[PDB]
């Protein structure tokens, strides 16, 4: 996230939008490389 | 060798990467509606298109949709899609399409 | 097709793994559903 | 059939005037002609709904 004093605008996304689910923030940044292709990740279906 | 004028093409493919009727090539990447291709002169024809950035990227931009319009059949908006579809006037229509001088159809 | 199959919003037909934002509305699709937001 | 017996139906034309002065024709294929332009299914208007089925 940024580095600024605010604590709660910290989830820019890529395009310079502001989300709240953090898997879609976080899922902005993946980077390729070569052999390497990327498909986006899912919550773990799991509980308790 | 004689000089003579021969039919000019405008493409437009990848990301954002145009070639004038002439030869010139560039990049532009905006996302808005701009107007390619306009007669000018007569009002015969005008093709329109609409562009969106794709891939979540700074620099990806693509294409959607391309609005044509002929004042020649009365008054036609011809809308072509992201898909292969091809919408007349809010109507989407199945190929091939025959009319007094416009005809759309699929290739190989 | 299981999640293979093509993605459909307002006329157009999208593909698996394609993503798009105008100006209003971000917007990808997993499985055969868009989850657009904003 | 060549016969003098053997009687078909061809096409149906079905006219509604609540959307306006609507004529669809159903034609001997699957196609459907609405105002004599072909259209693609499915289709939505204000009450109207043709499909395709199973
Ligand atoms: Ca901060």
């Amino acid at each position: 996230g940024n580095f600024n004093i605010f604590a709660e605008d910290d989830f820019m996304t890529q395009e310079g939008t502001l989300t709240s689910d953090p898997y879609d923030f976080a899922n902005s940044w993946a980077l390729s490389s070569g052999e390497q292709w990327c498909e986006r990740a899912s919550p773990p279906s799991s509980s308790c | 060798c004689s000089n003579e004028e021969c039919p000019g093409e405008c493409l437009v493919t990848g990301q954002s990467h145009f070639k004038s009727f002439d030869n010139r090539y560039f990049t532009f990447s905006g996302i808005c509606q701009y107007l390619l291709a306009r007669d000018c002169q007569d009002h015969s024809f005008s093709i329109v298109i609409e562009t969106v950035q794709c891939a979540d990227d700074r620099d990806a931009v693509c294409t959607r949709s391309v609005t044509v319009r002929l004042p020649g059949l009365h008054n036609s908006l011809v809308k072509l899609k992201h898909g292969a579809g091809v919408a007349m006037d809010g109507q989407d229509v199945q190929l091939p399409l025959l009319k007094g001088d416009l005809r759309i159809q699929h290739t190989v | 097709p299981k999640a293979q199959c093509p993605c459909y919003y307002d006329g157009e037909i999208f593909q698996p793994e394609d993503i798009f934002s105008d100006h209003h509305t971000m917007c990808y699709c997993e499985d055969g559903f868009m989850h657009c937001t904003m």
